[PDB]
Order: structure tokens, then C-alpha cells, then sequence
């Protein structure tokens, strides 16, 4: 198990922060939140997207095929 | 004869998410198993204490258990007797193995009811479609006598007789005895016999529903409380040059 | 004497649009190996779906009758 | 300073408080600690139901049926234990899904022990499912005892000796249930083992690319955001146990069980239906047997198909589409687990396993190296 | 000693002595008319018992034997055409096949699709053996010693 | 009620935890009382008729 | 170097091969790995006992009959699981004898998890003993479970809530098999902690001074006389199973 | 919530709903003469008349 | 029990057969006697 002050090796960066009672824990909420969202999906709709509609297509044929096979059909 | 004809859905007033069983059709329905389903299906897992508090008190379910007669001992003899039932005894068997039970229903076997609606697809929908779903054979069925055609039925052909009819019985409460009313004061309580948690279960999924809905917020703003430093955290990157 | 609520929610459904085209269809099999010699088709399936035309009719209106 | 020093507690700060973690660590990182909570669960019901459970053929249908009926909550403890087993798979799968969308099998030690895991997980299970004794029980571990005889020149001897019989029997139950009781104590410890191992490193990101320039301590920040994954999992365990506890189980199991006669519609739990599928594709007997092994063992392999320079996949588009089309190839699988073996279920069953084999083995390592070529290395 | 001790909670459990102590079965022919095929129980798995019909036994003895997955004609496996008795397990994974159905008029596994015939032959589906032939003889034209 | 009331809260009931620990055994104590009176109420309003407890004055004995 | 640098290897070599050790601790050290084998030996023996095991008192009798006659070689595992109970208690109290006279009780945290050991054992044997069902299995329950209604104002609810019932029943035989089952593995955990705390200080040795003036490692020499010691507990347990197997039991 | 799931675990090893449904005992009068300590059966222990 | 140890497997076949056992049910749902095999236990010489 590492441990911190023995990680890694870092010069010259500054990082300032706030304390948490100090500011919002839901900032801009709903007013920036559902544009990331947004956002998100369209980067990643493409990718996972048109699998699950392929399986979608094969699971109603197969099942539309398997019930009308059952039915009979006149001699 | 392999295809299929599936239940419709039946507005039960237990089937919304927090409905309860409506226990004055759990006390018509037992009636009707007494009467009507007793004489062939065993219920090996319900006991007359069972009944206490739900549909009968205790002073009936125990008046209820003395109507019957059922074997004890050995007595200070060796012998096995008969006494009244009382609350802790089992509802009595109507034969003592399964294969008397065949030879008195023309080689079929009803089956245990104790859990007949957890045991087959559709429930109480199944059962009701079922007991009220008898018809003639369609053109070209001929059904071997002692079978009955029922379409509900897997291979429409079952040994049971249509089991239930108009005034098959009379109500405590003065319910006309209708077919679909048997039908579903019956399936109610088969439904209880197999579920006997159900309405405890509802209101358990209630108060689970409405701790989530403060919890989940609560919590989620824990921790949102304390990631708060990092998510506004700033950095600048300022090397030497 | 007594008058079943399932008897007048029944023939009720069968007034439909939807259904009345099962039972015409069931009633044209009754029709067509009735008059074979020697076969061995039948209409179980014609029943069927005549059956769950009607029964999916019934159970919306049925336990509005029933106590 | 005295959580650091006591010989005791210094093992619990360096896993849960002072542990360096990644900053970016997503949701996806939870299921770690929810299958502890998971084994924890099954651990607690299952001891629970122990105690007023009767291993004997004769009562074992009835001593259910006694704890749902008579026990003070025995039902609710009775429907935790069997939905828990269903969120444990679900945890499962999100877990193996996550370290293969983001590489994180290159920690060969930690993979390879985690493949372990999920076996002896599957064993308990299907052992669990066993001891109700209803009709899927029974068939249950007749068809998956049975795949044992599909071993040559040993197989009956295994089978017949697994069973105590020459079928299974009242003798198959009780050790079943034997196995079923200590087998969840030996996975919580070889599930430390897999901590042990993962802490040499520490954990992997979403980026795929080291985070020792970026750490956060585990305590606060995970420790709440496990808290609160956890309360989800409740969640979602207890909608299942309050509002549908037979939605996942099978009704046949509510009969009990019949040597005699066998369902016509056999449909084991959710979570077999994938590899089941893959099984009856195959019509010989000892080769379908050993592409539903093969089908879980490949696991094993998958760190030497590693071919892309990038670790994860969150910057390599093509493994992504290739990755979510064996996502619904595993969807169609327990698709076609779930029906009976008729057309055209069959071909496309067949169909569905080999694009399952075709894309770990040839598909997705091919398009790694195509990605390297994209990027000009 | 580290094998007898191996050894013997091996043979722990294998079945016990009491398991062993299977018995017979004693069979009432005059219940078995043709065309049907009654289910008995023996060794806790079912064992059909089964009277065939001269349009079966003629249709199974001409067959292409070579041409089988487990080669073996009809004539060898029963003493007398007339009666044939079959352990009900499937030979693929156990399952019980239900009596005068699938194809070939014989039985049919709904497990995952094994075919027999009214021989008890492997003819298609994923099984890769006929069903089980216990060792039988006739004492006399009513009663039936399995075993 | 000048000053805030969480403000007021903090001050007399949260700032020590020993305090902060009893305000909460005491709130889980008054909260299991009405909450279970509320929801079992609510269960009860939607199934005014359905429970045993609405049919035990049938059954007087 | 390899046993030293693996995550896994170097917690068994640290523990068992390289661990400094006293070049002069006696046979009354030798009973600290003599229990670890009869914890070994009670699970294994006792886990081949619950395949073949019925909780039912109805049946719970004869189950453990069923083992001694018809399992192959089920008396002989049986025996050794009630023998090597016996067994257990012979190396315990050993273990702490030793541990008083030569003071290796001053190791606290090592002693007083010692003491959690002992108690677990004995509940844990305690519940092993009523499993079988026979009178003094059924009276043994009923006199030791009502020491709990001494406990003022609340004595008599601990005992009903314990037994299931106003009385030791089906209901208090089930649940003792499931705390008899679980209970070995949670002793097996805590004799990790117990040696966890033994080896930040490292044993005590029959002078009670300090040893690191003159330590060896624990291979090979205290690998062999562990084996040794080992082969003698084989031979107490099998003397007992093989020529004697009633004579600590009761008829 | 803790104290529900800890309470339903407590009363599940409490004695179940047949245990509790303990029936009482018929005792026949005249088989107990004078002097005589007639062992019957209650609740599963011993009822001495 | 007594195969191999005091009778042979013959002996205590025909030593079983000496003595009628409760067996069934038929397919009458009735229960019935039949002769003694290895595989029963000693008959008990009361119901309780
Ligand atoms: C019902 C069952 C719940 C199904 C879970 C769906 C999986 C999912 O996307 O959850 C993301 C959710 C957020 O994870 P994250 O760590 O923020 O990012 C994960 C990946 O980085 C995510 O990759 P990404 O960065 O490409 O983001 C994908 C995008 C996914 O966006 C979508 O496709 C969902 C958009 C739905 C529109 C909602 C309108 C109403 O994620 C979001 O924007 C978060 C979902 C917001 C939900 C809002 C619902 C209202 O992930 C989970 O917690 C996993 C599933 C949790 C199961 C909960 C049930 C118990
Ligand atoms: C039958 C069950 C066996 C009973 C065990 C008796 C306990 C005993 O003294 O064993 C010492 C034996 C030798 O231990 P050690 O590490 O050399 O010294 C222990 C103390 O330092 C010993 O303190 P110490 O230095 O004052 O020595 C006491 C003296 C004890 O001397 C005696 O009192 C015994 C003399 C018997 C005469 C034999 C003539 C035949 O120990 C000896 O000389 C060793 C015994 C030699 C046996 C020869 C038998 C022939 O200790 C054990 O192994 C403990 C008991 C083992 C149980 C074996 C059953 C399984
Ligand atoms: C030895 C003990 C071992 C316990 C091991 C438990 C393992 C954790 C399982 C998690 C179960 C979730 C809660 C079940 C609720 C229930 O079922 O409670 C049913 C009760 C009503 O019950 P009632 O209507 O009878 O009225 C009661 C009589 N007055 O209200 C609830 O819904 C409360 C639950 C609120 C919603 C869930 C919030 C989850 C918080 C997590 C806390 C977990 C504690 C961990 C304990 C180890
Ligand atoms: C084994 C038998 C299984 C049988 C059950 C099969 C049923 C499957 C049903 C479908 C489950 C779908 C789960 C939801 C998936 C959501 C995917 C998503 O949100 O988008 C992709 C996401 C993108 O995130 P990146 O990390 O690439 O970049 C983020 C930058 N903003 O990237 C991700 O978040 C990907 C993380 C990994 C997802 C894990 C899903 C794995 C599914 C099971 C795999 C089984 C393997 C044996
Ligand atoms: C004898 C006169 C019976 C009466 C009275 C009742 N039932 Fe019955 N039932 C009977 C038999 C012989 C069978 C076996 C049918 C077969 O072919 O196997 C049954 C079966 C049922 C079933 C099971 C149906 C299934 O899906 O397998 C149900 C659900 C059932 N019976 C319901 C039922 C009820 C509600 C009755 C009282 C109103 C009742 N039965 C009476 C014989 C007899
Ligand atoms: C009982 C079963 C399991 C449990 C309890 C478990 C638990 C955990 C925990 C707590 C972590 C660290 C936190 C996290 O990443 O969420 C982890 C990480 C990991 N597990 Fe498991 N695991 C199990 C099974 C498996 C299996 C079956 C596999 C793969 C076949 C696996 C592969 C991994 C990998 C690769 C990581 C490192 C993930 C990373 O660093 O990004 N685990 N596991
Ligand atoms: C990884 C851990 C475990 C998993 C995944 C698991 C899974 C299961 C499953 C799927 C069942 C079938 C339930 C049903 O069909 O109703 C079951 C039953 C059972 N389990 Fe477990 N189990 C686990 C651990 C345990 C433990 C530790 C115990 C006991 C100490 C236990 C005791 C039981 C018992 C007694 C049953 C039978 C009662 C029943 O059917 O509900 N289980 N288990
Ligand atoms: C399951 C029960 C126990 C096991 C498996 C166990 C195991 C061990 C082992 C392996 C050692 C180191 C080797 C040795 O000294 O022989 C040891 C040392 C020790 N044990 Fe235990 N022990 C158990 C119970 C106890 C109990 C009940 C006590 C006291 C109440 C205790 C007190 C000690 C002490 C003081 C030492 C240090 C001895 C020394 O360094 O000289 N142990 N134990
Ligand atoms: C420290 C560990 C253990 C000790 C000291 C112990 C002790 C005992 C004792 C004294 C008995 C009474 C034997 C008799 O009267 O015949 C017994 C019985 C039994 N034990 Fe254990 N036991 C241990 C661990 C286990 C484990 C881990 C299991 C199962 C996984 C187990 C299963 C059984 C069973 C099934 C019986 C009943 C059969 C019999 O009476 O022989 N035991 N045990
Ligand atoms: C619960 C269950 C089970 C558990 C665990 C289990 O492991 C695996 C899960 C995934 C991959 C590999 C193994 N695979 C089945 O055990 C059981 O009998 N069936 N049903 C059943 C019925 C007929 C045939 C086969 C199975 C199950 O689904
Ligand atoms: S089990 Fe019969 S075909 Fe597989
Ligand atoms: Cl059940």
C-alpha cells in the first residue's frame, strides 16, 4: 500500500480551495447541470446507442417469427 | 394442442402497488373452499390459528375448527382417536395419499391449493380465467370421457369438473353466490393462503418508500458537502521560464 | 332465478367491433372441416383468439358488478 | 496519529481512510464495496435462515414455507436472502464490465483472484437455488450436476460421486448444503486477498492514465460516496423484496420437487440465462459443455488480448462500439436463454454465441491495433 | 497415510449403504396394454415400461444402423420385441423425455431437444447415447424382474 | 427570533457532539411515534374499508 | 528473495520461515500449533459431518447414527470430531497453563484476545455437544442455557429468546447447528489477530528473559519440531478413536 | 431504519407463531388416586398432577 | 447389516422373507404385506 509524500513528483502548481461551508453543495443545480448532461449523451450516443437498437430489432423479429410459425396454416 | 390462450388482467382491488386484500372476500372465499374445494384438494400449510385476526375471530376460527374431526394419540392404550379440531391443527387432508386421491378423481390429482397462485403463471388472474372459463370443445376436439375442455387449461383438456356455479353456496352477509362472484371471493382467499404477508409487506414497501425519499436527498447532500472543496477547487500551473 | 353478472357483461363485449370478426372467423371453420370426410384439423386456435378478444373485454368492466 | 500506530487499526487506515485513491473514480468504481455489502447481506439473511432450516428432503419444501408463514419477519429475511443473490450477480457484471470497459485487468493478480471470486460465487449460488426443493431446484441441479458426465473417461464417476447416488438425492441436498454454508466464509477471505493485491497499486480512473499527480484521501470523500451507493442498493434490493419478491424467481419452484417429471418449460434465474444460451447452441454434448466453460473461463484471457497503447477505452471510439455490441449480444444471449429451443430462437442463439467468442478474440484486439495505427504508433 | 485418509473422506461421500441397497421392482404386465407407456419408479429416477405395437416394432427393426450416433439395432436390445423397457433419463443431462412424442414417434426430451424412437435409439438432438438398458428377464407372461 | 434559527440550533445543540449525539437519540425517539402514525394512517386511508381492524366492530364477541 | 517480495508469500514467510524465534522455547510452546491443527482438524471432520447431518429432532438422532453405520467410514470421521473436541481442550488448557507459569500473560493484547479464544471454544463445543440429541446432549442445554435466567429482570426473557420457546425444542437445536457451523471460522479470524499481536513482540521462552541476544529463524528448526509435535497429537487423538472412543463420552 | 431491521432479526429467534400456539391439556381425574404424582405433558416440559 | 458379517447375502434374504412388512401405496391408495428383503429394517413389535 503506498502512502501520501512518497506518490509522485509535482513542481509548480497551485491549487486553491474553498471550505465547504463557505459555498453552494448544489450550485446552478439544474441551470448547468442539464446542459452537461445534454452534452454528455451526444458524445456517447453513437457508440452505445446502435447495438441496443440492433438487439431491439432481432429480439421482435425472432419473437413475431417464433408466434406465427406456431399457428397452423390450412393444408 | 400446444397453443396457448394467457389470462386477461382482472382489476383485483390488491393489485395497485400499496392495495391490501379485501379481508371480508378473504371471508366469503374461505367459505367457498370449505364448502366447494375441500372434498378434493388438500391446503397442508394453512392451520385454523392462521385465520385468527384476518377474517374470523378467535372465538369463530375456533368454533370453525370444531366442525371437523381429526386423529391424536396414542392414548394411554397404543390407540390413535378422534377429537374436535381446535386452533394449532392443520385444515384436514381429504385423502391420505396421493394415490387415493387419483383413483377417486378418475386418475387425475387436484393438488395442494396452499400455494396455487404463486405456483402457476397469472395468479389469482389464472385461477379466476380458469374456474369461470368453461365452454364446449371447438369443432374437431373430441375429449375422452372424464376430461372436461377448459381453454385456459394447458392442452384445454383438464380432469376436474367445472367445480362451481350459482348458489353453489350462501354467503354470511347475504352475497349473492354468482359464478364470478365465488370466483373472485375464492381466488381472493387462495391469494391470502399463498401470501399471507401480503398487506404487512405494503405497508413495509410504504414507510420504505417514504424514508428513501428523505434519505436519498440527505445523504446525496452529504456528500456533496464535502466533495464541495474539490468540485470548486482552482488550479494555475506557474513554472520558472 | 339468478341472474349471473357475467352472463350481461358478456354478450355485451361480443357486440364489439374488434370481436365480432373472431367469432365470424370461428364460425367459418365450424363450417369448413365439418364438411371433410376423414381429417383431423380443428379450431382450437380460432376459439382462442376469439376467447381473447372477449376476455380482455370482460375483465375491464366485470368487477364493477361484484361485491 | 494513534489510527496509524496500533498494530490493528493501522490495517484499517491504510484500506478505508488514509488509502490514496483517484480524484474522478466514477460510479462505476461503487460496486467494489456494494459486493461487500452484498456478502455481508447474504451472509446475515442466509445465518438467519439457518436457524429454521431443515436440510432433510422430506422437510426442507416445508421448513421454507415454515419460516415465510410462522417465523416472527422470517419472510422478509427469506425474500432479502433470495433477491440479495440477484443484486449480487448484478453487482458482478457491473464490476467485470467496468474493469474490461477501462482496462483495469492489467492488474493480472487482482483479475486473475477476482475470476476466482465470481466462480465460487456462481458455485454458491447454484447451490443456494438448490436447497428449497421445488421443481427448478431439483431440475436445476440435475441439468448443471449432469455436465460433469460430459468430462471423458471420468465424468459418470465425478457425477455419481458429487451426488451420493446414482442420482441426485437426499444425499446431494445436505452436503449442498454444507458447501452452500462455508463457501461464503472462504470468499470473504479470498476477497481480501483481492484487496490485498489491488492496494499494491492502488486503483485505476476513468482516464486509464495514472493519477499519483492527482490523489484524495478515501475518508471523506469515498466513504460518504460509498454511503451513499449503498443506500441505492437498498434501494433497489428493497423494492424488489416489498413490492415483488416472485418477479425474478421462477413459480414452478413453489411445487416441490418430482423426480418423476420435469417441467416442459425450463427457465433457470436471470443471471444463467447468458450462458445457458450458449451451451444448447452447441448439439454435442461434451463441446456445448465446454463452450458454457469457456464461455466464463475467457475472462482469464482477456489481459492477454490487451493490444491498444491506451489502457482504457475512454478515448478509443471503435472499442467502445465493439464493447456495447457484446453488451447486447450478452442482452440477446439471455434473450434466447429465456425461450425454448425452437426456430428461430436456435440460429440466432447460435449466431449470438459465436459474435459473443468473435468479438473477445478477434474483433475487439483487432480494433486496438487499428486504433494505434490511427494515432501513428 | 496421507492417502488413507484422503481416501476415506473420499468414499465419505460416495453413496452411502443404505443407497447401495437399491431392490427391484416387481412390474404387473397385465396394466401395460399397446401403445402405452407406463412410468414406473426404480432407483429414484422413472423407468418406462413400454408395449409396442406391430407397426412399431417392424418400423424400428428396418433401419440404417450404420448411420447412428451409438450403432445398435433394435433386435439386441430387447429380448422380445413385443416388450421393451427403457430407463427414463436423458442421456444428454438427465431430464426425463416425455412418452410417445417428438419426431419419430418415440420420446422426446423437452429439455433441449433430444429425439428417440420407439427403440430407445439416440436419433437426433444433442444426447449422444440411447437411453439406459436395464438387465431384465422374463419369469414368466405376467410379471417382470428388473434387475 | 432575531437571530436565525439554525443559527440558534448550532449554537445550543450542535456544537458539542455530545449534545449533537442527544438531540438525535431523542429525535429518533419522537420521529418513530409520529411517522409510524402518519404512514399507518396513510395505509389505512387508501384501504378504508379492506383492513379487519374497519370490520372488527362487525364481529363484536 | 522471493518468498520476501511477493504481497502474498511475504506475510507466510514473515509468520512461519524467516520469523525470529527463542533457540530455547520447550514442548509447552509446541500447543500454540497443535490448536491451529485441531481448528483444522474440527473443520474438516465437522464440515464431512454436515453432509451427512439433519437438524431435525426427529431425525437428529438418527442422522448421527445413519453417519456411524451406513457412511462409508462416517463413524471413523465422527469420532474423531467428538475426540478431537476433547483433544482441543487438552491443548487449551496447555496453552494457558504455559502461559501462566512462564508469565507470557504480561503480552496483553495477545492474552486478552487469548481469553475471547477460550470463550468462543467453549460456546462453540457446548452447542457441538446438544447436536446429537441424546439425554445428556438435551439436559446439558437445559441446565447451561438457564444460567442466562440468573440474570436479574431480564434472566428469563434472554433464556426464551435464546431457546425459541418456553423451552429448550426443534427451534433451539436448529439454531445451535448454525451457530456450531459459523462460530470455528470466526475463532479461525480471531487466532489471526492472536498471532497479529504475538509478533510485534515475538514469543517468551521459559526464563523469561529477553531472547534477542540469541534468536533462530523459524525454519527449519521449529518447522520440524512442530511436525513432531503434530504426529504426537495423531497419536493421543487416534489412540482414543481407534481403542477407546466411548471412554470420554457419556452412555 | 437501523432499529427496525435490528428489532425483526431480534424477534426471529423469538419463538415462532406455531410455538406460540400452545393448546391446553384434558386430564382425566379419575386415574390419579391418592398419593400419587401423575407426570403428564404441557408446553413440552413436565405438568405434574 | 447381516450380509457378510454372520449370514450370507442368500441366508439373510431368506432370513427377511420370514416375516411380513407393511409396504405402499398401491395404486388403490392402499397400504399392503409383503415378504421381508434385505433393505427393510427389523420389524418393531409395536406401533408405539
Ligand atoms: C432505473 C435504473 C437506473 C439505470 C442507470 C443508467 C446508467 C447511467 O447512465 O447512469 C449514470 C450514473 C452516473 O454515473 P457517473 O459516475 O456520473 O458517470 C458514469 C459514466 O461516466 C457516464 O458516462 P458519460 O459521462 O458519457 O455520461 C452518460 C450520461 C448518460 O445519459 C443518459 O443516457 C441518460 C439521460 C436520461 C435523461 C433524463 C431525463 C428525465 O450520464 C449522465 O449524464 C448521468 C445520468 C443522469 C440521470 C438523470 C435522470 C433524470 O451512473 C451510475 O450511477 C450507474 C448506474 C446506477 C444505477 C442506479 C439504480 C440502483
Ligand atoms: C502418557 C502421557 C505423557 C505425560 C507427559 C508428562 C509431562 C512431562 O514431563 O513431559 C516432558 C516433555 C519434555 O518437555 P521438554 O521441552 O524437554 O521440557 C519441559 C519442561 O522444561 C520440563 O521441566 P524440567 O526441565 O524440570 O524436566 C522435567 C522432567 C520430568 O521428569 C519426570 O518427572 C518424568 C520421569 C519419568 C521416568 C521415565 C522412566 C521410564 O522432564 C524430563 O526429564 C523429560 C521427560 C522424559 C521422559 C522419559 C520417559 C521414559 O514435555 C512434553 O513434551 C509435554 C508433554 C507431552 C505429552 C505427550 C503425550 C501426547
Ligand atoms: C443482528 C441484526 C442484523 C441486521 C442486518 C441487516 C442488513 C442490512 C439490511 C438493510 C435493510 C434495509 C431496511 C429494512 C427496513 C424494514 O424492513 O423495516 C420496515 C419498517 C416498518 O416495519 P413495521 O411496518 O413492522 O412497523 C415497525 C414497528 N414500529 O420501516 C422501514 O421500512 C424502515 C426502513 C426505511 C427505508 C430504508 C432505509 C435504509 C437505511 C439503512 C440502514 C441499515 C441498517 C444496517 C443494519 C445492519
Ligand atoms: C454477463 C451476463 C450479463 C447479462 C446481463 C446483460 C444486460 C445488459 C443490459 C444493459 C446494461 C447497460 C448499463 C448502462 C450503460 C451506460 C453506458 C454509458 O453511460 O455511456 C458510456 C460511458 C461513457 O463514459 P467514458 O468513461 O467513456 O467517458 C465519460 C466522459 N464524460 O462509459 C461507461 O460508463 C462504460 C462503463 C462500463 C459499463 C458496464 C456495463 C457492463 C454490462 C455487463 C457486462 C458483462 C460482461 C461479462
Ligand atoms: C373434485 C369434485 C374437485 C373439486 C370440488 C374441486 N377440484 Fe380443483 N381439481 C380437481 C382435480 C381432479 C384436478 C386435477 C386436474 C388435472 O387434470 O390435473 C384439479 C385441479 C385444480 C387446479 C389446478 C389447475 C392447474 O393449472 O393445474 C386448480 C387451480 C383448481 N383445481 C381449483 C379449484 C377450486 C378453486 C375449487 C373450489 C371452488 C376446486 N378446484 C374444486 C378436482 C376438484
Ligand atoms: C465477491 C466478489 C468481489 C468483490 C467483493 C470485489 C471487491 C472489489 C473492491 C472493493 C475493489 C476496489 C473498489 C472498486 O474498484 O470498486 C475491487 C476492484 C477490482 N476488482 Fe473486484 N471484487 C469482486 C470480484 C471481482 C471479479 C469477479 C473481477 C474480475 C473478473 C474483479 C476485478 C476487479 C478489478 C480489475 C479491480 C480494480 C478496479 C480498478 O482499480 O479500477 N473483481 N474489487
Ligand atoms: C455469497 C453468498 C450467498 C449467496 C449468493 C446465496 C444465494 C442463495 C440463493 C440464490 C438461494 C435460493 C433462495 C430461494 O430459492 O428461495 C439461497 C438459499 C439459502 N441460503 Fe444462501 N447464499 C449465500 C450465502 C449464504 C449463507 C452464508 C448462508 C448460511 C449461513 C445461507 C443459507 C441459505 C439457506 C438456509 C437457504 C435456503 C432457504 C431459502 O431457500 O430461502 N446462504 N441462497
Ligand atoms: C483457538 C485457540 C488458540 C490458538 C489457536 C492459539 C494459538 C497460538 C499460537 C500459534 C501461539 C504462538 C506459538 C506458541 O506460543 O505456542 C500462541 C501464543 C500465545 N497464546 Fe495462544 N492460542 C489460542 C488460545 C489462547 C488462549 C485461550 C490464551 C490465554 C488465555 C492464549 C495465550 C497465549 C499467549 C500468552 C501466547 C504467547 C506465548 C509465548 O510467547 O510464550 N492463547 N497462541
Ligand atoms: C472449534 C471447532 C469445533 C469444536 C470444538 C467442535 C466440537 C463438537 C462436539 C464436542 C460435538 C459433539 C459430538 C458428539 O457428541 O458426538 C460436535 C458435533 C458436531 N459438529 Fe462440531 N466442533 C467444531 C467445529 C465444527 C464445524 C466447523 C462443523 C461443520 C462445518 C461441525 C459440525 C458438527 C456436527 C454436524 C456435529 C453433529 C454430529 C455429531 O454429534 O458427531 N463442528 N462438535
Ligand atoms: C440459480 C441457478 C444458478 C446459479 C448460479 C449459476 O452460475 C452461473 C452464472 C453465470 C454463468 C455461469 C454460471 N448458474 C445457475 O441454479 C439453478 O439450479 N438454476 N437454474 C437452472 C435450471 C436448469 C438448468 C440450469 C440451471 C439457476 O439459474
Ligand atoms: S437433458 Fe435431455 S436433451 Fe438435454
Ligand atoms: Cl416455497
Amino acid at each position: 500500500g503506498r502512502q501520501f509524500g512518497h506518490l509522485t513528483r509535482v513542481r509548480h502548481v497551485i491549487t486553491y480551495s474553498l471550505s465547504p461551508f463557505e459555498q453552494r453543495a448544489f450550485p446552478h443545480y439544474f441551470s448547468k447541470g442539464i446542459p452537461n448532461v445534454l452534452r454528455r449523451t451526444r458524445a456517447c450516443i453513437l457508440r452505445v446507442a446502435p447495438p441496443f437498437v440492433a438487439f431491439y430489432l432481432v429480439y421482435t423479429w425472432g419473437t413475431q417469427e417464433f408466434e406465427k410459425s406456431k399457428r397452423k396454416n390450412p393444408a | 394442442s400446444d397453443l396457448e390462450l394467457h389470462p386477461p388482467s382482472y382489476p383485483w382491488s390488491h393489485r395497485g402497488l400499496l392495495s391490501s386484500l379485501d379481508h371480508t372476500s378473504i371471508r366469503r372465499g374461505f367459505q367457498v373452499y370449505k364448502q366447494v374445494c375441500s372434498s378434493c384438494h388438500s391446503m397442508d400449510y394453512v392451520a385454523y390459528r392462521h385465520l385468527v385476526g384476518v377474517c374470523y375471530t378467535e372465538d369463530e376460527a375456533k368454533a370453525l375448527a370444531e366442525e371437523v374431526e381429526v386423529q391424536d394419540g396414542p392414548n394411554e392404550d397404543g390407540e390413535m382417536f378422534m377429537r374436535p379440531g381446535k386452533l394449532s391443527d392443520y385444515f384436514p387432508k381429504p385423502y391420505p395419499n396421493p394415490e387415493a386421491a387419483r383413483a377417486a378423481n378418475n386418475g387425475a390429482l387436484p393438488p395442494d391449493l396452499s400455494y396455487i397462485v404463486r405456483a402457476r403463471h397469472g395468479g389469482e388472474d389464472y385461477v379466476f380465467s380458469l374456474l369461470t372459463g368453461y365452454c364446449e370443445p371447438p369443432t374437431g376436439v373430441s375429449l375422452r370421457e372424464g376430461l372436461y375442455f377448459n381453454p385456459y387449461f394447458p392442452g384445454q383438456a383438464i380432469g376436474m369438473a367445472p367445480p362451481i356455479y350459482n348458489e353453489v353456496l350462501e354467503f354470511d352477509d347475504g352475497t349473492p353466490a354468482t359464478m364470478s362472484q365465488v370466483a373472485k371471493d375464492v381466488c381472493t382467499f387462495l391469494r391470502w393462503a399463498a401470501e399471507p404477508e401480503h398487506d404487512h409487506r405494503k405497508r413495509m414497501g410504504l414507510k420504505m418508500l417514504l424514508m428513501m425519499g428523505l434519505l436519498l436527498p440527505l445523504v446525496y447532500a452529504m456528500k456533496r458537502h464535502k466533495w464541495s472543496v474539490l468540485k470548486s477547487r482552482k488550479l494555475a500551473y506557474r513554472p520558472p521560464k | 332465478e339468478l341472474v349471473d353478472p357475467l352472463t350481461t357483461v358478456r354478450e355485451q363485449c361480443e357486440q364489439l367491433e374488434k370481436c365480432v370478426k373472431a367469432r365470424e372467423r370461428l364460425e367459418l371453420c365450424d363450417e369448413r372441416v365439418s364438411s371433410r370426410s376423414q381429417t383431423e384439423e380443428d379450431c382450437t386456435e380460432e376459439l382462442l383468439d376469439f376467447l381473447h378478444a372477449r376476455d380482455h373485454c370482460v375483465a375491464h368492466k366485470l368487477f364493477n358488478s361484484l361485491k | 496519529n494513534i489510527r496509524k500506530s496500533h498494530p490493528l487499526m493501522k490495517i484499517v487506515n491504510n484500506a478505508f481512510i488514509d488509502l490514496p485513491a483517484p480524484s474522478n473514480i466514477s460510479s462505476w468504481w461503487n460496486f467494489g464495496s456494494l459486493l461487500g455489502i452484498c456478502l455481508i447481506l447474504q451472509i446475515l439473511t442466509g445465518l438467519f435462515l439457518a436457524m429454521h432450516y431443515t436440510s432433510d428432503t422430506t422437510t426442507a419444501f416445508s421448513s421454507v414455507t415454515h419460516i415465510c408463514r410462522d417465523v416472527n419477519y422470517g419472510w422478509i429475511i427469506r425474500y432479502m436472502h433470495a433477491n440479495g443473490a440477484s443484486m449480487f450477480f448484478i453487482c458482478l457484471y457491473m464490476h467485470v464490465g467496468r474493469g474490461l470497459y477501462y482496462g483495469s485487468y492489467t492488474f493480472l493478480e487482482t483479475w486473475n483472484i477476482g475470476v476466482i471470486l465470481l466462480l465460487t460465487v456462481m458455485a454458491t449460488a447454484f447451490m443456494g437455488y438448490v436447497l428449497p426443493w421445488g421443481q427448478m431446484s431439483f431440475w436445476g441441479a440435475t441439468v448443471i450436476t449432469n455436465l460433469l458426465s460430459a468430462i471423458p473417461y471420468i465424468g459418470t464417476n465425478l457425477v455419481e460421486w458429487i451426488w451420493g447416488g446414482f442420482s441426485v438425492d437426499k444425499a446431494t441436498l445436505t452436503r449442498f448444503f454444507a458447501f452452500h454454508f462455508i463457501l461464503p466464509f472462504i470468499i470473504m477471505a479470498i476477497a481480501m486477498v483481492h484487496l490485498l493485491f489491488l492496494h499494491e497499486t492502488g486503483s485505476n480512473n476513468p482516464t486509464g492514465i495514472s493519477s499519483d499527480v492527482d490523489k484524495i484521501p478515501f475518508h471523506p470523500y469515498y466513504t460518504i460516496k460509498d454511503i451513499l451507493g449503498a443506500l441505492l442498493l437498498i434501494l433497489a434490493l428493497m423494492l424488489l423484496v416489498l413490492f415483488a419478491p416472485d418477479l425474478l424467481g421462477d413459480p414452478d419452484n413453489y411445487t416441490p420437487a418430482n423426480p418423476l417429471n420435469t417441467p416442459p418449460h425450463i427457465k433457470p434465474e436471470w443471471y444463467f440465462l447468458f450462458a445457458y444460451a450458449i451451451l444448447r447452441s452447441i448439439p454435442n454434448k461434451l463441446g456445448g459443455v465446454l463452450a458454457l466453460a469457456f464461455s466464463i473461463l475467457i475472462l482469464a484471457l482477456i489481459p492477454l488480448l490487451h493490444t491498444s497503447k491506451q489502457r482504457s477505452m475512454m478515448f478509443r471510439p471503435l472499442s467502445q462500439c465493439l464493447f456495447w455490441a457484446l453488451v447486447a449480444d450478452l442482452l440477446t444471449l439471455t434473450w434466447i436463454g429465456g425461450q425454448p429451443v425452437e426456430h428461430p430462437y436456435i440460429t440466432i442463439g447460435q449466431l449470438a454465441s459465436v459474435l459473443y467468442f468473435l468479438l473477445i478474440l478477434v474483433l475487439m484486439p483487432t480494433a486496438g491495433t487499428i486504433e494505434n495505427k490511427l494515432l501513428k504508433w | 497415510a496421507a492417502k488413507n485418509v484422503v481416501s476415506q473422506f473420499v468414499s465419505s461421500m460416495s453413496a452411502s449403504a443404505d443407497v447401495l441397497a437399491m431392490s427391484k421392482i416387481e412390474i404387473k404386465l397385465s396394466d401395460i396394454p399397446e401403445g402405452k407407456n407406463m412410468a414406473f419408479k426404480w432407483r429414484g429416477k422413472p423407468l418406462f415400461v413400454r408395449h409396442r405395437t406391430k407397426k412399431e416394432i417392424d418400423q424400428e427393426a428396418a433401419v440404417e444402423v450404420s448411420q447412428l450416433r451409438d450403432p445398435q439395432h433394435d433386435l439386441e436390445r430387447v429380448k422380445k420385441p413385443e416388450w421393451v423397457i427403457l430407463i427414463g433419463v436423458c442421456t444428454h443431462l438427465g431430464c426425463v423425455p416425455i412418452a410417445n412424442a417428438g419426431d419419430f414417434g418415440g420420446y422426446y426430451c423437452p429439455c433441449h431437444g433430444s429425439h428417440y424412437d420407439a427403440s430407445g435409439r439416440i436419433r437426433k438432438g444433442p444426447a449422444p447415447l440411447n437411453l439406459e438398458v436395464p438387465s431384465y428377464e422374463f419369469t414368466s407372461d405376467d410379471m417382470v424382474i428388473v434387475g | 427570533v432575531a437571530p436565525t434559527l439554525t443559527a440558534r440550533l448550532y449554537s445550543l445543540l450542535f456544537r458539542r457532539t455530545s449534545t449533537f449525539a442527544l438531540t438525535i437519540v431523542v429525535g429518533a425517539l419522537f420521529f418513530e411515534r409520529a411517522f409510524d402514525q402518519g404512514a399507518d394512517a396513510i395505509y389505512e386511508h387508501i384501504n378504508e374499508g379492506k383492513l379487519w381492524k374497519h370490520i372488527k366492530h362487525k364481529y363484536e364477541n
